[PDB]
């Protein structure tokens, strides 16, 4: 459903780039180069609300987009001294799905450079809102007896007394709607509480309040049950409801081909051979290569 | 207490014209030159023979 954040993506379409409904669009700068591909071709950066947008500006086919849930580093480097203005430059590191790509990109005329600022600002904001679009188990939601809110949202229902059909003995617990997150502790040893977002809801149906995940969560079957039916039909409808208002305008709670072959941050490598034991060194090492040997790899 | 070896001068400006390659500015000079007159350096005095 949602892949602008989850995944780095080369040579995307003209459609693809365009702003997500929940998407916004912060910060643009034109002239600035790719490099990490020695195509030496300019191009346009945008820092949009989920990702960081690349395209040719000339050949606008030839395009990369990077989303913000698979960076690792941001690194602006300040260089190119007297001889010109002081130019900056912006290193991304990511890893995808166990792949690392670096993309480099250059400033090329000095009089713009505040843009490789901004960008860290709302990655920070994208990493500091995860409870936004992410689904969690256990973590620590509960005050003494109350749900801490996130910035945007407010409770909208307010039920004791439901049970959770994936245990057997620790169910009876509270259970918050919000407008972002649908959350349910345990109320007794609170620290059974599982907080749903809406994005990773699927389908909300009834077989007894059962929620299925958006195939990034797995297929989580979440099965709640609470005193007589009416009040369950009543939480459902109005759960259904919500959950398609929310949809149509998602929130994300951000506050303010051969071409991935070039991309390499290894260098023609886009793998991990299986971890195994070593007893030279005593640490878990990547299984060597054919032949190759630890003490033959570490000389020079 | 020597006469100057001449009374013109110079006035010199540098200044800069920001492009779009350069915006620090392409350095420029341009000048004038001012006569300044006897009356700054001389006065009317008694003459001699020889």
């Amino acid at each position: 459903a949602l892949w602008e954040d989850r995944d780095v993506r080369f040579d995307v379409s003209s459609q693809q780039m365009k702003t997500r409904p929940g998407e916004v669009l912060i910060d643009c700068l034109d002239s600035v180069e790719d490099t990490k591909g020695n195509n030496g071709d300019r191009g346009r950066l945008l820092v949009t609300n989920l990702r960081i947008v690349w395209h040719s500006l000339a050949l606008p086919r030839v395009n990369l987009s990077i989303g913000y849930n698979c960076i690792l580093n941001i690194t602006t480097r300040t260089a190119n001294s007297k001889l010109r203005g002081q130019t900056e430059a912006l290193y991304v590191l990511t890893k995808c799905n166990s792949t690392r790509f670096e993309f480099i990109f250059t400033n090329l005329v000095p009089g713009s450079p505040r843009l490789y600022t901004s960008l860290i600002a709302v990655h920070r904001a994208y990493e500091t809102s995860k409870m936004y679009r992410d689904f969690k188990l256990r973590s620590a939601l509960i005050q003494n007896k109350q749900l801490r809110l996130l910035p945007q949202e407010n409770v909208y229902n307010k039920i004791n007394g439901v049970w959770n059909l994936s245990s057997d003995q620790g169910n009876l617990g509270t259970f918050f709607i919000t407008n972002v997150r649908i959350v349910w502790h345990a109320n007794m040893n609170d620290s059974f509480n599982v907080s749903i977002p809406y994005l990773q809801i699927r389908s909300v149906k009834i077989r007894a309040l059962v929620i299925e995940s958006s195939q990034q969560s797995g297929g989580y079957v979440l099965g709640f049950k609470i005193d007589p039916v009416e009040k369950l039909q009543e939480s459902v409808k109005e759960i259904n409801s919500l959950h398609k208002v929310y949809s149509a305008n998602p929130i994300f709670g951000v506050d303010y081909t051969d071409a991935f072959v070039a991309y390499f941050a290894d260098g023609n490598k886009q793998q991990d051979r299986e971890p195994v034991f070593s007893e030279e060194l005593g640490l878990a090492i990547e299984k060597l290569k054919d032949g190759f040997t630890l003490q033959g790899l570490w000389e020079v | 207490s020597y006469s100057p070896p001449e009374l013109e001068g110079n006035a010199v400006v540098s200044y800069s014209r920001p492009t779009e390659r350069n915006p620090d500015g392409i350095p420029r000079v341009s000048q004038c030159k001012f006569r300044l007159p006897l009356k700054l350096v001389c006065l009317p005095g008694q003459p001699s023979k020889t």
